[PDB]
């Protein structure tokens, strides 16, 4: 199965289903800061 | 509330890519909704040009989305986020302090109370420090203790401040073992550096995509009701790109590619924090009357006598293995005009 590995910068979405919207948006560069 | 999607999303890029460039190569975390409310608040009580900037720097096309529908659109969204789901922690919400001698207008206060989830309260700006506290506190509060310090600094001549708070807690649909989660795992910071951060550790079927255009990873995790994670992992070195791209367009195209199918996911642990002084950058963005001299806030008070003088957000983030909590609250400051 193929692997994932979140081990470096990302872009994060968290999203909300009845109105279709984006609650909360980043990028995560350092995640200890 | 469809057509509105689109264009809330497509102002949360590009507010995006304007703190990819105050803050370049920096941690970013922000609720757009919680900008985008409070902005659509003010713009209740603003007239004339005053309105219309502010609406067309959230990316709204007056000929296609006429003012009063704006309006009516947030009251939707605003309505539909706060009603309640089971397994779902979310309120977003709106508190004004308006100075002590301001004459605000019966129209606006209606407005905001019944249709716009906002508490209002009379406030002793003559007490500055007092208020700036009272108004952290009441923050603070509607956060479950999350947003602290929202404001750090308040003008001495503030008279009124209007706040946008928004808190959200939810459990994964599959939740991850913490008997799987690595203490201590590597995560690259930058070419030759690395942290270490606890790393969760889940094989499970997830929709996933390799966007075979924008070259990166693109991973869907559920929460249990309402609510989704979208995880964008570019490849190495492709970052700016990716985040040049980001726009409606490319989530409705992943929206349709998305495939559920076994994955050996690794995920951190972990928390982080931002902070925005937006006032600049609003300003650079369209929203200019608003600050001027000349400022039309004529559906606010009766002698129109404030203008904008500063705004700032605050929004913190942690992912463990039970889900998500985040928290977010937008400040904005009026003064005298
Ligand atoms: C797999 O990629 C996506 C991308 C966006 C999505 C979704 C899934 C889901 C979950 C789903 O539809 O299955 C929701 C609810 N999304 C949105 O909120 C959204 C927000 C703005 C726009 Cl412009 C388009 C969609
Ligand atoms: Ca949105
Ligand atoms: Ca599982
Ligand atoms: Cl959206
Ligand atoms: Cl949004
Ligand atoms: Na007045
Ligand atoms: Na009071």
């Amino acid at each position: 199965h193929p692997i994932i590995q979140i081990d470096r910068s990302f872009m994060l979405l968290i999203l909300e289903r009845s109105t279709r919207s984006i609650l909360f948006l980043g990028k995560v560069v350092n995640p200890t800061e | 509330l469809y057509k509105m999607s689109s264009i809330n999303a497509d102002f949360a890029f590009n507010l995006y890519r304007r703190f990819t460039v105050e803050t370049p190569d920096k941690n970013i975390f922000f609720s757009p909704v919680s900008i985008s409310a409070a902005l659509v608040m003010l713009s209740f009580g603003a007239c004339c040009s005053t309105q219309t900037e502010i609406v067309e720097t959230l990316g709204f096309n007056l000929t296609d989305t006429p003012m009063v529908e704006i309006q009516h659109g947030f009251q939707h969204l605003i309505c539909s986020l706060n009603f309640p789901k089971k397994e779902l922690e979310l309120q977003i919400g709106n508190a004004l302090f308006i100075g002590k001698h301001l004459k605000p207008l019966a129209k606006f206060l209606n407005d905001v109370k019944t249709l716009y989830e906002t508490e209002v309260f009379s406030t002793d700006f003559s007490n500055i420090s007092a208020a700036k506290q009272e108004i952290n506190s009441h923050v603070e509060m509607q956060t479950k203790g999350k947003v602290v310090g929202l404001i750090q600094d308040l003008k001495p001549n503030t008279i009124m401040v209007l706040v946008n708070y928004i808190h959200f807690k939810a459990q994964w649909a599959n939740p991850f073992d913490p008997s799987k989660t690595e203490d201590s795992s590597s995560f690259l910071i930058d070419k030759t550096t690395t942290v270490q951060v606890p790393m969760m550790h889940q094989m499970e079927q997830y929709y996933h995509l390799v966007d075979m255009e924008l070259n990166c990873t693109v991973l869907q995790m559920d929460y249990s009701k309402n609510a989704l994670a979208l995880f964008v992992l570019p490849k190495e070195g492709q970052m700016e790109s990716v985040e040049a791209a980001m726009s409606s367009k490319t989530l409705k195209k992943w929206n349709r590619l998305l495939q559920k199918g076994w994955v050996d996911l690794f995920v951190p642990k972990f928390s982080i924090s931002a902070t925005y002084d937006l006032g600049a950058t609003l300003l650079k963005m369209g929203i200019q009357h608003a600050y001027s001299e000349n400022a039309d806030f004529s559906g606010l008070t009766e002698d129109n006598g404030l203008k904008l003088s500063n705004a700032a957000h605050k929004a913190v983030l942690h992912i463990g293995e039970k889900g998500t909590e985040a928290a977010g609250a937008m400040f904005l400051e009026a003064i005298p005009r």
